[PDB]
């Protein structure tokens, strides 16, 4: 996409039609005649491109309407309350930018942030540029949340995030010209390394490659074409698809022999009659003979029955010789038959366990994706974010994906190690109790208009809570917070004095030796200057690994290592760090998936506010004073960093417009 | 509309597998079994043959008899004659058969015998002789 047309891709908007939320800033406009919905569509695209172009300055109104062309650029009004509109929820002048017209001398609402991940410091960020009083409480002693970043002399790893999935309608990619990042591609090569430490032939490789693909598909069609999707009133597992496709494809590998071996003996018992009947014509044939023999010993002169019984005995005994011929001929037919059906059998085994196992590495792979094992990731909805994935190569921040919220938390009010305890909103305001995490009698206070409360989803899940909502959160929203799952994976970084593997690979597999720990181990990662290799614990080893300390972990990588490489080439790592997502207190896990029985409308549930009673009986609706912002609220980019990035800026547009008002409506 | 090419997946063998926990083991050990019983049921005809392969041994051969190669003549001998009434009594109105008992008649003279010699030599109550067994 190029042009203004590629401006609104770059932003995720469709060029030629307008969106449900400009529909409702807009309804004179999409209500109106066709001609003027193209000339509002083009205000909204070239203002994109403009901003665009140049991210890192401030794209004022009065830039918008200089740079526009006639008749797009006579209508004031109109480029005003879009370029409101495009600022205000987050398309244009987001991120890290220079502002040309200084912020208001004084401060309008005051608005607390729990959290100050990406999402929150996004939030912060654009609530600050439209002139609110902004807070963020972090219970950490850094910014970044889930964004984690491990550096210790030249030594720079990410336990957190340090991929972009693409630049293609990534807001990333905005960002990535604001901030100093490093980005760098990744080589899709990778070779697998059995457990016995010898790679696997390009031959299986690709042949359990191209079934692994094989399996997904069939459980869409499972899913989409059978609506197998409930079992004994349980919802359907990817886990438990992929099992029940597999057994039907090893009873379809039986049903192949049985009808094999069928088509055999029912040749061979033809074989049977047809020598059965053969063996009792030899015998009227050597009775004959010897009858015709007798006849012809009578020595001539003989009468004509004499004389026609010699004749007689020749022609049965000729007639009969032409059946036995005859039938020797289908012997012939018969007994190559059988040498056909005995030369192609059909195949003997579906997967063996040498193929079995690299299915596994296959799955755990999954697993890794989805921080999940394959048995609680719901069969329908899955993937279900698929459809919005950025166009592009994957890359990787080199420098350390820290540079990202650390340059985000300029000049904001961040008040670290300070953890939330209590949410109090009630119809006239609210107010966070809070404490301190290193002396915790310590007690903090904060009064605001409004709370955007970014948490992960796995604080959210605790029980007893860390974070206790006065009055209790409604069951609409409890109830997704059960139904969503938050997974977990682990990272393990090892960094050496020297390369000792292949530098032109940037990941190598291990084969696991058995389907319990096949996620354990099971790829490593040279995505670094330095020498620094990084290895994924996924699937239902992520949870045991936590329970083993960092020195057999190490050990076990280890010995993975040397396997591959050899005894005597794997030195001793520097430094190794070991991360526990799941055990960590502020995150209790990796990220979101859709579990089963769970669909993405659960995570809509988690990004509607939540509007109090009011507080005397009678009186008007109340403003909603609770927000949540986070991985977990954005439907079609959940469990991502841009995901967080853009569900910040929604957040802090809704809470904008309803403490300042929305003048870009009329 | 259609799974992937190679995949056998129907809406009754997905229900056959998901009926009980182990309903996909009990469904993949009968055909275990009934593999087991076809095979051992090819090496019991597959030795039944073997032993009546071994009965066949030397063929016919030292059974055939040289083939006459006669010429097909066209006058009845009063001997050719008799043999085809004693052919008529046995084998009937099979022509092809009381050729080659006689061996220089073709078939069509044979037929030709029937009504020129019909009445001289009963034809019809030796032909109603043989219909009697
Ligand atoms: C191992 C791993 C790898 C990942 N890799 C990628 C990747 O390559 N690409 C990608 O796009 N995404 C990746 N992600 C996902 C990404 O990290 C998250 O989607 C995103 O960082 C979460 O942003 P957030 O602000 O919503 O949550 P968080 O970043 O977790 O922010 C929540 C904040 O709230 C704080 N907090 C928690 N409890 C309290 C409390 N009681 N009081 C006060 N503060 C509290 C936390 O300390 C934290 O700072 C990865 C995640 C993991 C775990
Ligand atoms: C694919 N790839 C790999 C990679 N190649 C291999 C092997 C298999 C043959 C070579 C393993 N890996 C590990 C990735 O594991 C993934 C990646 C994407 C997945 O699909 C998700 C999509 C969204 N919904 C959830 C599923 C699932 C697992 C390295 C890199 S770098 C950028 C892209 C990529
Ligand atoms: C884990 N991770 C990665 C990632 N880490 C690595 C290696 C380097 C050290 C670890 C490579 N890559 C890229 C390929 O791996 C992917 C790509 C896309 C995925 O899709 C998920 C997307 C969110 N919804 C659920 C599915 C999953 C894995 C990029 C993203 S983006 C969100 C998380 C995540």
């Amino acid at each position: 996409p190029s042009g203004v047309e590629g401006a609104a891709f770059q932003s995720r908007l469709p060029h030629d039609r307008m969106t449900s939320q400009e529909a409702a800033c807009f309804p004179d406009i999409i209500s109106g005649p066709q001609q003027t919905q193209k000339v509002f569509l083009f205000i909204r695209n070239r203002t994109l491109q403009l901003w665009l172009d140049n991210p890192k300055i401030q794209l004022t109104f009065e830039a918008t309407l200089q740079q526009l062309e006639a008749p797009y650029n006579s209508d004031t009004v109109l480029v005003h309350r879009v370029h409101s509109y495009l600022e205000r929820h987050g398309l244009i002048n987001f991120g890290i930018y220079k502002r040309i017209k200084p912020l208001p001398t004084k401060k309008t609402g005051k608005v607390i942030i729990i959290g100050s991940g990406v999402s929150g410091l996004a939030a912060a960020r654009q609530l600050q540029s439209f002139g609110m009083d902004v807070t963020l409480l972090e219970a950490r002693d850094r910014v970044g949340g889930r964004v984690a970043t491990f550096r210790k002399g030249n030594y720079v790893a990410d336990l957190g995030a340090m991929v972009v999935t693409g630049l293609g309608g990534n807001p990333m990619a905005v960002v990535s010209k604001q901030v100093n990042m490093e980005l760098a591609k990744i080589k899709q090569k990778c070779p697998l390394y059995e457990a016995n430490g010898q790679a696997v032939p390009k031959e299986k490789d690709e042949m359990v490659e191209q079934e692994f693909n094989r399996l997904l598909e069939a459980t869409s069609y499972l899913s989409h074409q059978l609506d197998f999707n409930v079992l004994n009133n349980k919802p359907v597992s990817l886990g438990q698809a992929l099992e029940v496709v597999i057994q039907l494809q090893e009873k379809h590998v039986k049903d192949e022999q049985i009808e094999h071996w069928k088509k055999i003996v029912k040749t061979q018992e033809e074989l049977k009659e047809l020598l059965n009947k053969m063996v009792n014509l030899k015998e009227k044939i050597k009775e004959l003979h010897q009858q015709y023999k007798e006849a012809s010993e009578v020595k001539p002169p003989r009468d004509i029955t004499a004389e026609f019984l010699v004749k007689s005995k020749h022609r049965d005994l000729t007639a009969l010789c032409k059946e036995y011929d005859e039938l020797a001929e289908t012997q012939g037919k018969l007994e190559e038959k059988l040498q056909e059906l005995e030369a192609n059998p059909p195949s003997d085994v579906y997967l063996s366990s040498r193929d079995r196992q690299i299915l596994d590495w296959h799955f755990a792979n999954l697993e890794f994706a989805n921080a999940t094992p394959l048995s609680t990731l719901s069969l329908k909805h899955w993937d279900q974010d698929d459809d919005f994935e950025f166009t592009g190569s994957h890359l990787t921040v080199r420098n350390g994906y820290s540079c990202v919220p650390v340059a985000l938390a300029e000049g904001l009010d961040i008040k670290l190690n300070t953890a939330v305890r209590q949410v109090r909103y009630t119809a006239s305001g609210c107010e966070v109790i809070a404490v301190n995490t290193r002396s915790t009698s310590q007690t903090f206070i904060y009064k605001c208009d409004a709370v955007l409360c970014t948490l992960p989803l796995g604080v959210l899940k605790q029980q007893p809570p860390a974070v206790q909502f006065v009055p209790p959160l409604p069951e609409w929203k409890t109830s997704a917070v059960q139904r969503m799952g938050f997974g977990n994976l682990n990272k393990v970084v090892l960094c050496f004095d020297r390369v000792f593997w292949d530098p032109s690979v940037n990941l190598f597999g291990h084969v696991g030796s058995t389907t319990a720990s096949r996620g354990e181990l099971f790829l490593f990662w040279n995505l670094y200057k330095a020498p620094i290799l990084l290895a994924l614990v996924a699937g239902e080893a992520a949870g045991i690994m936590e329970n083993i300390s960092d020195d057999v972990i190490v050990g076990r990588c280890l010995a993975i290592l040397k396997g591959i490489f050899g005894s005597s080439a794997v030195p001793q790592p520097k430094e190794t760090v070991v991360s526990r997502w799941r055990a960590d207190p502020w995150a209790r896990g990796s990220y979101s998936y859709v579990a089963a029985g769970s669909s993405g409308n659960d995570y809509d549930l988690m990004a509607q506010p939540i509007t109090p009673g009011p507080s005397i009986p009678g009186a008007p609706q109340p403003i909603p004073r609770l927000f949540f912002a986070g991985e977990h609220t954005i439907r079609n980019y959940p469990a991502t960093v841009h995901g967080a990035l853009l569900s910040g800026l929604r957040e802090a547009g809704r809470i904008a417009d309803q403490f300042l008002g929305a003048m870009y409506t009329l | 509309r259609k799974p992937p090419k190679g995949m056998f997946l129907s809406q009754e063998d997905v229900e056959a597998v998901s009926a009980n926990a182990t309903a996909a083991t009990t469904v993949l050990r009968q055909l275990d079994m009934e593999l087991v019983s076809v095979k051992r049921q090819i090496q019991n005809i597959k030795q039944t043959n073997s032993a009546l392969k071994e009965k066949l041994d030397g063929g016919i051969e030292p059974y055939r008899l040289p083939e006459v190669i006669q010429k097909c003549n066209a006058r009845w001998t009063t001997e050719e004659q008799l043999l085809a009434v004693q052919a008529i009594r046995k084998y009937g109105r099979d022509f092809q058969a009381i050729s080659d008992v006689i061996g220089n008649k073709s078939v069509v003279q044979v037929k030709n015998f029937f009504v020129n010699y019909r009445r001289r030599f009963n034809i019809d109550e030796v032909l109603q002789e043989w219909e009697a067994e």
